[PDB]
């Protein structure tokens, strides 16, 4: 396409701390990728992020009803939606499927778990391994599921242990040849 | 041809607990009618906006293909509009389809289309619906037909309807299709989702159509 | 239960 | 401590495409987006719909405002358009691959703008479509986009795959390979 693009972007963000003890709400407008105005619940008013947002900042601020709604957002928008999603998002817990296989390099694949918080450890003869271990990091599969790969450079029982919120105890997969 | 209604297919108004007034307003005196008109712009790629005096009218289509065909053409717009779920930016109103090309579609005089009304199988009323178009949208004919029925057979009332089920069948030769005239079940009637059945912009030959309304009380 | 949308501020 | 959770209502409107998007994000994942045509709430996981609802009609109220704001900002920036940022394409599988055991090929298109892309999966050079799916344009903190494409497949030592990505930030269609 020859035609140039013009994108407008708006993000209403809700940041939660300690459950919903603290909540912080943002109303951000982006020209292309550059934010020009924002409402921060901690500021209580629209602030021009760049000079482009000045007209909007001043204009929106002169609206008692708009400000009232945004100032109420932390409770009516954020805490409300957190309540509606709470059970299937905040509470979602899917257990990981662990698989150990040789690539001597040993690979421990931990797949399909939610949330992302996980602990994957390699043990050789019941003793942990720090050196020689490589991780791929958290990988979001884009479907409320994560995957992680942990490789161990091997020179004997090799156990890949996984700690995840969805489990009462660690997942161990012991491998030999 | 479309397979006529099955024993439990049609919607029973008794199972609708919301206000039938929301269905009635769609087929009341008010509606959209533009004659010789061209689109003024769009909101989304599948719709067209017209300045008809609301002051602006958003017309949604089933797909882009459709909106493209009508973007730069001089068309005739006729449709059952709504105001509630109506959002767009170019007073505002919205509608689906009901767009027909002006040129070569006009008739010198009004052509009448016969409508046979069957209340509980008994043809007690029959009337004519008129149009000055060659190809006319089923939507226009549907509106005209139901509109006549609102103000004569009390088709739709403020709370409920005096009829349980009802459908309007458009017969054109050996081919036919029908629309369910009753709201979906529940305490809410979604006007927008209801009129969406017209985004097909389906047209019929006025010289060949025959309308039959099958009501059940 | 229903998710609520925050309105987008209209500009000038 | 810091944030435990973040829910983001992201929406965008693009000209001249006259396309928009309205979604909800939770820690990187899409809760749902609104199908502007069908005016229907599409949950990422169907199960979500068994617990929550969203008035899809609402979404378009936001997009209309965004279209209006875009016009204002476009005129206000003196018609300064977007700078194309090419995608980082990576292909991986859902779980470790084993011959004859069902898996999913994930094509991750990351860090790009504008949010217009053309992704096609090729198996041995020919396009494949059976069971393919894609997410919607997902937002990033740097205000660029993310997208996921899925291709359910049955692993064999026979077939090779390619995720062909087309984006105006790229000169020639990007091809990210995958073979057993
Ligand atoms: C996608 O394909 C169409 C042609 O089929 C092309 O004209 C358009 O530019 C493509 N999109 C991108 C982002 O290149």
């Amino acid at each position: 396409d020859t035609r140039p693009r013009f994108l407008e972007q708006v993000k209403h963000e809700c940041h939660f701390f300690n459950g919903t003890e603290r909540v912080r709400f943002l109303d951000r407008y982006f020209y292309h990728q550059e934010e020009y105005v924002r409402f921060d619940s901690d500021v209580g008013e629209y602030r021009a992020v760049t000079e482009l947002g000045r007209p909007d900042a001043e204009y929106w601020n002169s609206q008692k009803d708009l400000l009232e709604q945004k100032r109420a957002a932390v409770d009516t928008y954020c805490r409300h939606n957190y309540g509606v999603g709470e059970s299937f998002t905040v509470q979602r817990r899917v257990y990981p499927e662990v698989t150990v296989y040789p690539a001597n390099l040993l690979v421990c694949s931990v797949n399909g778990f939610y949330p992302g918080s996980i602990e994957v450890r390699w043990f050789r003869n019941g003793q942990e391994e720090k050196t020689g271990v490589v991780s791929t990091g958290l990988i979001q599969n884009g479907d409320w599921t994560f995957q992680t790969l942990v490789m161990l450079e091997t020179v004997e029982v090799y156990t890949c242990q996984v700690e995840h919120p969805s489990l009462t105890s660690p997942l161990t997969v012991e491998w030999r040849a | 041809s479309q397979p006529d209604p099955k024993p439990d297919e049609l919607h029973k108004s008794s199972k609708f607990t919301g206000l039938m007034e929301n269905m009635k307003v769609l087929y009341d005196d008010n509606h959209v009618s533009a004659i010789n008109v061209k689109s003024i712009d769009q909101f989304l790629y599948f719709d067209l906006i017209y300045s008809i005096k609301y002051d602006n009218v958003r017309v949604e289509f089933k797909n882009k293909d459709l909106a493209d065909k009508y973007k730069d053409k001089y068309v005739d717009v006729f449709g059952a509009n709504y105001y509630y779920q109506c959002y767009f930016s170019k007073r505002k109103t919205c509608m689906y389809g009901g767009v027909t090309e002006h040129n070569g579609n006009q008739l010198d005089k009004y052509r009448s289309i016969t409508v046979r009304v069957f209340e509980d199988g008994k043809n007690l009323l029959s009337f004519d619906v008129q149009t000055n178009k060659k190809k006319v949208t089923a939507q226009e004919l549907d509106y005209l037909t139901r509109h006549y029925l609102v103000k004569n057979k009390k088709l739709y009332e403020f709370n409920n309807s005096p009829y349980e089920t009802g459908y309007i069948k458009f017969i054109e030769n050996e081919n036919s299709f029908w629309y369910d005239m009753m709201p979906a079940p529940g305490d809410k009637f979604d006007q927008s989702k209801y009129l969406m059945m017209y985004n097909d912009n389906k047209m019929v030959d006025s010289k060949d159509v025959k309308i039959e309304v099958y009501l059940t009380t | 239960a229903y998710m609520r949308a925050d309105a987008a501020a209209g500009g000038a | 401590i810091k944030e435990e959770h973040v829910i983001i209502q992201a929406e965008f409107y693009l000209n001249p495409d006259q396309s928009g998007e309205f979604m909800f994000d939770f820690d990187g994942d899409e809760i749902f987006h609104v199908d502007m045509a069908k005016k229907e709430t599409v949950w990422r996981l169907e199960e979500f719909g068994r617990f929550a609802s969203f008035e899809a009609q609402g979404a378009l109220a936001n997009i209309a405002v965004d279209k209006a704001n875009l016009e204002i900002m476009t005129k206000r920036s003196n018609y300064t358009p977007i700078t194309n940022v090419p995608p980082e394409v990576t292909v991986l599988t859902n779980s470790p691959v084993e011959l004859r055991e069902p898996n999913v090929l994930i094509c991750f298109i990351d860090k790009f703008t504008p949010p217009v892309v053309n992704v096609t999966w090729l198996r041995n050079g020919k396009p494949v479509t059976t069971g393919v799916s894609e997410t919607v344009f997902l937002p990033r903190e740097d205000h660029l986009f993310r997208k996921f494409h899925y291709l359910p497949f049955l692993p064999s030592t026979e077939d090779v795959y390619d995720c062909r990505v087309e984006h105006w930030g790229l000169d020639e269609p990007l091809l990210k390979h995958w073979e057993f």
